[PDB]
């Protein structure tokens, strides 16, 4: 007499739910089949600019602005007669203005989650034109190769800042009075000290919201960088599916992964979850210390100027 | 006992199927569709293409990279001699093979001229591939290419009006001196053109002095920062630029860029001249159009 | 009629069995095209700097969740 | 016969032969006398020798003379482009073939030097073909030479102390204006010279204008009977010369000329240091020995 | 019975005054012997001068002081760009200073009894050094040539000034305000007017001292000039003998001879009779409607200046 | 008684007193020739001075000559009649 008769009018109802989410992705997928051939159409013609180089030049932005350079836009530069001249967006404002912008977000249109070589090379659009006038004004998300990096950071005593900001316009400095980054020999190997910022020190202290050994390797200090094609992170197992870097991972100076991560990918919005995330891991642009994990920056960059 | 049930399962067991081939399909499709994306993210990998780009080719100045090959005119890295480091500059090469190192443009007065001691220096404004850009060199630069090797330079100033009618001005033995020196103008002589010799002066009519108190051989460079004008005030200050002023000018090219070309003292509070301007060729009150001013070894000549 | 229902509930169940496997199926199904959704839409802003233009496209997470949460709820319980 | 006079007679008839003899004599050596004195008169017939001679070669100025030939350093007769008349002037020739056409000589103060407008202007002294003499040229004649094909002339300005001891001083771009703007000077700059740059100036030290208030850089020329002075007074007449005068000045070479060099606010009256003065080589007190102004296109540079 | 005793002792004395002189001149003649060889041996070597022109020239004086020219010297001057610029003597004094001399005795140390070509070139010391002074104050005796002359009077209305000194020191002016000079062609045919001197009207009314057609006929004004090789006197006989201008004469402008005379020979202390002169003649620098015939000046100039209306 | 003697006598004397009478002519225009010469001589030797080194500082004495002519002219007027 237990019989169960419910399971043919209680099974119509656990069916009916999943025919209709199916159907409904079956959709959704046919949806997402367009927009890739719609923007793979776009693509078949390139971006273009046309920044015409101003007269001022120095060996950086600091020595261009004692130079006269009082507008930020881009400049030229050349830190000694062996390497080549290279483009570069000046920051003449903010602090002082000696700003040479190492990195830059601020709209997620350049894809950060590259290999070995593009890290080292520089990439990315380092400034863009503006609407009527003729040289390039405003900066563009970029990176600049960790060689030309490298080699300013090595050149003299040189502080770094870090400004970013969130999805409700609220921004914060991060100020290391102290910056250097070795050659690709000594793998790119990075040193900050002198924090006095308002965002946190996540370089130098780990994450702000864990423990003991947790929160000690989590400092990016000392650590070398790693890209998803080359790990040199603190990670040090054997187990091949272990890395801090995985494909589509911004390229950074990890360390049993992180406590910030200003090339991590742009998440639209700030707030990601979990089952968002290709890996299921943090891999946003984030800044732990500040807004917390699971929370992408709208705006973030690395700038460098001399340390007096 | 009437199991009409075993009759339903089986409306069922097809439900079931259906829905299984619709999401395996799905599985089908997504796996597809990844390997589109990846080849639309390999599309989106390259920055935008900047149109302008600078020449391979290098040398002591303009003339000595067109000797080496150059034959368009772009933008270039010279390094004379006695020069801590390189720099672009904008080369104009002919049809005869003559390379004009241009030292200051002007065409629309997109830049502001009135730059302060350093920034007359160093240089200021930007630099075109194709000259359609306003801009300053250095005097700096200018004074390390015109005295370098002790060779014999040359200078021409193009002129234009509002009509496309153009003209010309050279001086032989041109050559700028160094910065202790104030960057001082110099040249041996007028080496002819349908511009006129405004740098010889000009005795425009108020004082029978205007004549060599508008000469312009011999004066130091001034700015309103940096005066050396043998006058008791200001004249850079008062023009607003930076030039070679005596009792002030005859041939003022760094001028304000006033548009359409005439103008008076209306335009001007206290009422000055301070127009790119060039008595010999026009009025104190008729601005240029087009202004440039280049520099050439002088054994090219005409 | 002791047998001719034994083996009724018993093929019954088996049915169940393959129901209750799909829900997983489609869970991770849903959850793999969420990351999808999501993955395509950074693809495509990280075109804007390089194509002539992106496509002012959206993503309706919402929905997904609805979905997610729809089917968390489906899971409960069809024979003891 | 007692009266024996016919013998007598041939006495007197030998003292008259004696006479007819020496007359006879007398009017041949006159003869001859007057043949002498018209051999004599021939010698006195030509003027005494003036050892002042005018060289045959002309030109623009003493440079375009040189290039013509001239290897001596004399007196030419030379004309600008513009000029109306030709006229007279020393030139300086040196060994690398150079026309010095000097305006301004001083040496022994034979020449006063208190003369007026017109007497500046069309020039006064004398020239002798070795420069020991004393003079002004003329404004009027300066200014025709530096300001003419409108091509670049310098200025060379020479100084001896009473010691032997000489500089000099070189202004680039030399030129002086016309009548009609005083004759006034100019000047790109100064070009270098062991004397020092009196034409900048000299702060002296009674006001902190001093240095501004003796530049000569753009000064019109000025005489007692002809201020044009940037002084309430007349710095012309105080001083008693012809000089490009500011608030006065810290170079003045037409002033009074002091025996001796060294001078003092004793020396005169209202107490003046009106002497042949320039402040960057020597005391504000202490005149020059000699003065030469001279100029010549400045092509001639390499020092 | 007709004794002329006398004449044995009558004779002797009408001889041996013959005796005398003969012999006196005899040595006389032998003293001047010496006195030109004397004379021509200081003749080796000649006089010399420097004359350092002064900055300032003008056409001629009167532009000159009006361009500062403010002492009495020699000046350089240039009538034109055709002529070569030449030296001359300025009196910057006497009148107003504007004194072109174009004449000048007062020693006697130049030859005036010259031919056509010395007069018409000029001849003799413009001026000469002083003591000490390195430029020639002093003017010096001179004639301007006659083109140098003739070219100045007719380059416009000039007025000319006569002045002379006899031996006691008194001086005497004779003043033309019109004066003109034709070119070598007119024979250099002068003419004068305006008189208002004090020495007397010489040329325009003749000797005061002679009457009717011989006072007429030594008027100079319409004269040509003479020198002693070249005949355009007012003397029109064929007789060869008759000359106004004759050896040694100094050149001027005769007619039937003269009236005045200021480039005749310099006889020194004035007073000179006929049987001292040449050719028993009034050769001499004369002034006959002054001083007189016979007597030669000691001071004699003719100088030059621009006459404005 | 001697006639003749002195017949041609007289005759013969004035025969001398004819070469006497003549030359006291003769002497006087040479007297005149020496005078002007004494001068004209002057007069050149100071025209030298404006062209000779030196001149010479030399002095004419009229007076003796003219004391020669006068002492002369007493002389003329008869021997015989
Ligand atoms: C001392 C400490 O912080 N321990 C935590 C531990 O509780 C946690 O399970 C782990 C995973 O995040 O991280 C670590
Ligand atoms: C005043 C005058 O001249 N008288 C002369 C006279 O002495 C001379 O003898 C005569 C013959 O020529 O002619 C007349
Ligand atoms: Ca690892
Ligand atoms: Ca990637
Ligand atoms: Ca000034
Ligand atoms: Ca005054
Ligand atoms: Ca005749
Ligand atoms: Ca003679």
């Amino acid at each position: 007499l237990y019989i169960d008769e419910t399971v043919n009018s209680n099974i119509p109802t656990n069916l009916r739910v999943l025919r209709s989410i199916l159907e409904n992705l079956r959709s959704k997928i046919q949806k997402l089949e367009s927009d890739v051939s719609a923007q793979m159409e776009y693509c078949r013609t390139p971006c273009t600019v046309s920044c015409n180089i101003p007269v001022v030049s120095g060996k950086e932005c600091e020595e261009i602005i004692r130079k006269g350079g009082e507008t930020s836009e881009m400049y030229l530069i050349q830190p000694d007669s062996s390497v080549k001249p290279y483009r570069v967006y000046c920051d003449m404002n903010t602090e002082n203005g000696g700003w040479t912008v190492i990195q830059n977000r601020q709209d997620g249109s350049v894809d950060f989650g590259r290999k070995w070589d593009p890290y080292k090379q520089g990439f990315g659009n380092v400034a863009t034109n503006t609407d009527g006038k003729n040289y390039c004004g405003l900066p563009g998300e970029y990176w600049l190769g960790n060689d030309k990096i490298s080699q300013l950071t090595r050149m003299g005593p040189t502080e770094l800042l870090i400004e970013m900001e969130d999805w409700k316009g609220d921004k914060v400095k991060a100020h290391y009075g102290g910056f250097t980054v070795q050659n690709e020999a000594n793998k790119y190997q990075i040193s900050v000290n002198k924090y006095r910022g308002t965002a946190g020190n996540a370089l130098m202290d780990g994450a702000s919201q864990l423990m003991g050994e947790n929160r000690t390797m989590t400092i990016h200090n000392g650590m070398f960088f790693s890209t998803y094609d080359r790990d040199n992170d603190g990670w040090l197992t054997s187990d091949p599916r272990k890395q801090c870097s995985k494909e589509d991972g911004g390229g950074w100076w990890y360390n049993r992964c992180h406590a910030a991560n200003p090339n991590g990918r742009y998440y639209w919005g700030g707030q990601y979850t979990w089952d968002m995330a290709k890996h299921g891991t943090d891999d946003g642009v984030v800044w732990m210390n500040w807004k917390g994990s699971w929370y992408s920056m709208r705006k973030m960059s690395m700038k460098i100027r001399p340390f007096f | 006992e009437i199991m009409k049930y075993e009759a339903s399962i089986l409306t069922h067991d097809s439900s079931i199927r259906y829905l299984q081939e619709i999401y395996n399909s799905n599985n089908q499709k997504i796996v597809n569709l990844k390997e589109k994306v990846a080849q639309l993210e390999a599309q989106c990998q390259e920055p935008c293409k900047d149109t302008v780009q600078i020449h391979d080719i290098t040398g002591k100045d303009c003339q000595d990279i067109a000797n080496k090959g150059a034959k368009q005119s772009g933008l270039y890295f010279i390094k004379p001699l006695k020069a801590n480091q390189q720099f672009l500059v904008y080369c104009e090469i002919d049809g005869s093979g003559n390379g004009w190192t241009v030292f200051q443009k002007r065409l629309d007065g997109s830049v502001d001229f009135k730059k302060n001691w350093i920034q007359y220096k160093e240089g200021f404004g930007h630099l075109s591939p194709t000259g359609t850009t306003e801009f300053w060199l250095g005097n700096e630069k200018i004074h390390l290419i015109s005295t370098q090797s002790a060779i014999p330079y040359a200078l021409r100033v193009e002129l234009e009006d509002w009509n496309g009618r153009t003209s010309t001005a050279d001086y032989a033995m041109f050559k700028v001196g160094p910065e202790a020196d104030k960057y001082r103008l110099t040249y041996a002589y007028f080496a002819g053109g349908d511009a006129g010799d405004a740098f010889d002066g000009f005795d425009f009519g108020d004082d029978p002095s205007d004549k060599f108190f508008t000469s312009h051989n011999g004066m130091q460079f001034s700015t309103w920062d940096n005066d050396n004008d043998k006058f008791e005030g200001n004249c850079a200050e008062q023009d607003g630029s930076g030039w070679w002023m005596n009792k002030c000018h005859a041939g003022h090219l760094n001028g304000v860029y006033y548009q359409g070309g005439t103008y008076s003292k209306a335009s001007t509070p206290n009422g000055y001249d301070n127009g790119i301007i060039w008595a010999t060729w026009k009025t104190r009150w008729y601005s240029m159009k087009k202004t440039t001013m280049k520099i050439i070894p002088f054994n090219r000549l005409t | 009629l002791r047998s001719r229902i034994e083996v009724l509930k018993r093929k019954v169940i088996e049915k169940v069995q393959h129901i209750q496997l799909l829900q997983k199926n489609v869970r991770a199904q849903l959850v793999d095209m969420k990351r999808l959704e999501v993955d395509i839409d950074i693809k495509i802003r990280s075109c804007r700097g390089s194509c002539s233009r992106a496509l002012a496209r959206e993503v309706d997470l919402k929905d997904y969740e609805d979905q997610q949460k729809q089917l968390e709820q489906v899971i409960a319980k069809d024979l003891l």
